[PDB]
Formats: C-alpha cells, structure tokens, sequence
C-alpha cells in the first residue's frame, strides 16, 4: 500500500482517486492520500472550487518512484512532483500518518471496479500517449486535444492516440474499397493489431485509457478515440473470440462505472446503436448490451 | 458543400465539374415464378455522368453480367458506380480531371469518397435539387445503346447536341432539365410534343430534333404546361 502525500491545500478543491472523491476546504489540513493499491495505474484529479471548468489531474504508478502533491500559486494550480530522496520521503509519510492527516484510498473488498477499468492500462504505454519524458507520471486535462484532432496547435500538449480514420489509406486496400469498407476485419486485424499494436491487449489498454480521460476530465477527443476504437472491432466480421469476449467485459464495467446524468454528452448514439444492433457484433456484447438497455434505454 | 438552388450558377464557371446519376446502374423487371413466388430479372443499365457546362456525357454500359452470382445488388450498384467513376477519372489527362464530382443521391457519397480517396483535392458533394437524370433512359437513342450492348462499354455523347452554338450553358441545362422532367412526369406525352411533326428530324449524330430558336420556344412551353397539368392531377390542386 502506496501514499501520495500533500503539502498542503491551499485552495478550495475537489480532489478525486480513481473513481472516488473528496472535498478538501482552503487551508483544511490535508496531507494526502494513503493505502494506494500497488499493482494498477492510477489518477488523481482536482476541479477547483471557483473554477468548475479545466478538470485536470495526473496519471502515475507508485512502484516508478515516490510521488506528491503541492500546490503552485504561480500557476495556479495542484502539480504532481516526484521525490528522489526515499528517507526524506518515508519520514514526510510516517509522520503525516501519525499525525492522521491523510485520507485512506477508501477500497471495498469486495470491489474489482478499478481493476476491470485498467486491466490493460500501463504506464509505459500511457507515457507515450502523453510526451513528457523528464517526469514519470502524465498531466491529463479536459482541454487536450488530440493528435487526429490537430491535423483537422501546440504538440507538446496533446494526446497521441493512434489515428483511426475508416476512409483512408491506410484503412482501405486498393481493389477492396467496398470490401474493406464494409468489413473493417483486415483494417483491425493486420493494420492496427498485428501492426501498430502489436497484441489486442495495448489495443484494450488505449481504448480503456480514453475512456478514463473522457470520463474524468471531459476530454472530448479521447472520447472520440473510445468509440472510434469500439467501432472499428463491432466493423469487422472477424474477430477474434478472446477479443469479443474481454470487449463485452470492458466496455460492461465502463458503461457501469458513468455518471448517469453523463450519459448525453459521454456516449455517441450513432455508434452504440450501430454496434449493438446493426453491427457484425450485435450478437457478442450481451453484457454490455444488457446494461445498456436497463441504464439507458432512451440513448437506444 | 452540398449544391442547391442557391449556388447553382457555380455549375457553369470553368471549373471542371461532374453530375453522376446511378439511379439507371441497377434495373430490374419484377416478375412471378413458377411456384408463385416473386423473382427479379435484371437489365442493361448505365451510369449517367454528365459535364453540365459542356455537355459531355460519359455513358458507361452496365451489363447484366456484372450482377452474375453476386449478392446485395443495391448496394454492390452504388460501389460499381464508384468504381467505375473513379476509373474514368483516372483515365482523363491532368487538365480534364473534374475538381468536384456532385452526386444526385447521398448514398453515393461514401463509396464514391472511398474510391476516389487517391484523388483528396476532388470535391465529393451531394445535391439537394431533384435533378431528372433518371428519365435518361427515355431518349431514345441512349436507351438503344443501354439495351443492345452486349458487353461492358464506355461511349461518349454531347447531351447539348449543338446548343451551345446559340445559346449559353445556363440555358442549355434548364432545357435539358426541363425535357427530362417532363420526360419523368409523363413519358408518352412529352415524347409526342417533341416528335408530333415529321418535317422536324433529329440528326443521325444528335439526340435531340433540330428546332429553329422559335420552335423551341413552342417545345418549351409545351414542356411546361405538361408539368404542371400533371401537377395538379397528382395533388388534386
Ligand atoms: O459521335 C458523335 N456523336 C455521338 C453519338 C452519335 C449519335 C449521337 O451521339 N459525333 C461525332 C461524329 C461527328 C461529330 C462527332
């Protein structure tokens, strides 16, 4: 069990870990964040008091190093640092524990849900989505766009999702414009997956990644990015089977985990419809498809 | 953009353009089987596109071959089109490739985006005018060629005759359109306005007869009220 400690908390601010969060008042003595389950990436993420716009908040893994929270008044803003020094930093932790001014990363037992929301999220793979090669953690705020998003300005800041367009090139082999348009399985199986991602599972963990960032903070083109990868395995005619059974898991526990009342701007009509009833893989989501239909009947 | 009624003088500028129409591509007659059940028996078709400040019409022949063994014609119609058009781009030199192609029906936007995607500073746009390009089929001499053909062919026609020698591009659509629709609404009597006087005779190397500028006046406002009589028979107005 992993801490994140807080300097201090300066300004008024919701802070959220994973899918739970906190009010913290200004000035309340607040020190962090203990209890971290090793073992999975995870968020941590503030909107301010005054400001409910730019939600924005850190990626990390507490086995790549000794991370805290301190707020920069120049900036305006909670940064996540990393400390090298490990005795200054397991003494700032012990005492702030002693002292009982941490809150307790706050897990049922019983609870898989950030599990099955990450299960293929790594942190190398989040890095280079998100280019910052001096830290060890990645900045993620609603505002960011995407790198398909800025070839339709700055490229320091953006998301590097792997391109997904169904009428190009790259998707589209000469000679099999209708076939591959329609059946998007060659697309899917030998450009994306044997290709660019090398295995189904850095596929998942991108897709599961820009739903988290979609869900978070907003992020409209990781939205984007999540249908579109969704799409493009309910497209194509074949598909492997491990593939759609950990699909209907995914997407089940994503669809579960939704703000309800998020439901109009988070999911694209077009796409769920098409996948759910009119795709090749209308018959292998059932779980997904179950949830759907109980939670949001009128989207359908 | 998708053209109407509002940038329709951009049809006769000089830049390249092309109208396709596909709603002749895939032709069927319907017909009881033995049984009694219902089977179709497709026909030649023709993909229709049309330069409309020249006149140029590229007519390519859709044999009844193509469909052989092949499911899902209606939409494998709408690809064929496509591959077929996007062929034709393909063989025309640099200077006279089309900078837009503006289809009559939406649903040929995707296919024909996918096989144009080699080509991405063509301009794909639908139409929102109710263009009569399906009535192509009642001038006689393009039917003829559409039903006598016997194998995959591409032939070229002017569908302006000579208008253009007297009248501009602007004029020579709307009566281009304005035959087809009438053509459309009533076949048998539009056919017997343009044909009623033997003395006026169309050219072994022309679609239409040769009017005088005065008897096309007459054709057209004979065109005309044919429109709208039928009009208000549709809706008892
Ligand atoms: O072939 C021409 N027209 C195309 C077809 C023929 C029947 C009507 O449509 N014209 C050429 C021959 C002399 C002028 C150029």
């Amino acid at each position: 069990m992993n801490t994140v400690p807080f300097t201090s908390a300066p300004i008024e601010v919701t802070i959220g870990i994973d899918q739970y969060s906190f009010n913290v008042k200004e000035n309340q003595p607040f020190h962090g964040i203990k209890d971290i389950p090793i073992g999975h990436v995870h968020v941590i993420h503030f909107q301010h008091a005054d400001n409910s716009s730019m939600r924005y908040g850190y990626w990390f893994d507490c086995r790549m190093g000794n991370f805290y929270i301190q707020y920069d008044p120049k900036d305006g803003l909670y940064k996540m640092m990393e400390e090298r020094d490990g005795a200054k930093f397991e003494n700032i932790v012990h005492n702030f524990k002693e002292r009982q001014m941490m809150v307790s990363y706050p897990k049922i037992d019983e609870d898989d849900t950030w599990y099955n929301l990450t299960e293929f999220v790594q942190m190398d793979k989040i890095r280079k989505i998100v280019r910052k090669d001096e830290n060890q953690f990645s900045y993620v705020d609603s505002s960011m766009t995407t790198v398909q998003e800025n070839e339709l300005s700055d490229p320091a800041h953006s998301l590097n999702y792997t391109v997904i367009n169904f009428k190009s090139r790259e998707a589209i082999r000469p000679g099999h414009e209708m076939e591959d348009f329609l059946d998007k399985s060659y697309y899917l199986n030998t450009v994306m997956l044997q290709g660019i991602f090398k295995n189904s599972s850095n596929y998942f963990g991108e897709l599961q990644f820009a739903f988290l960032n979609a869900m978070f903070f907003g992020n409209y083109g990781s939205s984007l990015q999540w249908h579109a990868m969704i799409e493009l395995i309910c497209s194509s005619a074949t598909v492997p089977k491990h593939m759609l059974d950990k699909l209907d898991e995914i997407l089940y526990y994503q669809i579960k985990t939704l703000p309800e009342q998020y439901s109009d701007i988070l999911l694209n009509e077009r796409v769920w419809n098409i996948c759910l009833y009119s795709s090749f893989q209308k018959n292998s989501l059932h779980n997904t498809e179950k949830i759907m239909e109980n939670k949001y009947p009128e989207l359908l | 953009g998708a053209m109407n009624s509002s940038n329709y003088a951009e049809l006769f500028n000089n830049d390249i353009k092309l109208f396709v129409d596909d709603t002749n591509v895939y032709r069927v007659t319907v017909h009881k089987t033995f049984e009694g059940n219902v089977a179709t028996k497709a026909i030649n078709g023709c993909i229709f596109t049309l330069n409309p400040k020249t006149g140029h019409l590229f007519l390519k022949i859709i044999h009844t071959s193509v469909w052989a063994g092949q499911k899902r014609l209606s939409q494998l119609a709408k690809w064929k089109t496509a591959e077929e058009v996007s062929a034709l781009v393909r063989s025309l030199p640099k200077e006279e490739q089309p900078k837009q192609i503006i289809v009559t029906r939406k649903a040929m936007l995707d296919p024909l985006e996918v096989h144009m995607l080699d080509f991405p500073n063509i301009a794909i746009r639908p139409t929102e005018l109710r263009l009569p390009f399906s009535a192509a089929m009642s001038i006689d001499k393009l039917s003829d060629v559409v039903m006598k053909a016997t194998e995959p062919q591409m032939v070229l026609f002017n569908i302006y005759d000579d208008w253009l020698d007297r009248i501009s591009s602007y004029t020579a659509f709307s009566r281009l359109t304005l035959l087809l629709r009438a053509l459309k609404t009533n076949e048998e009597s539009a056919k017997m306005i343009l044909l009623s006087d033997p003395t006026i005779t169309i050219k072994s190397y022309h679609l239409w007869p040769s009017f005088t500028d005065e008897q096309w006046i007459t054709i057209e406002s004979q065109m005309r009220d044919l429109i709208l009589t039928e009009y208000g028979r549709k809706y008892n107005v």
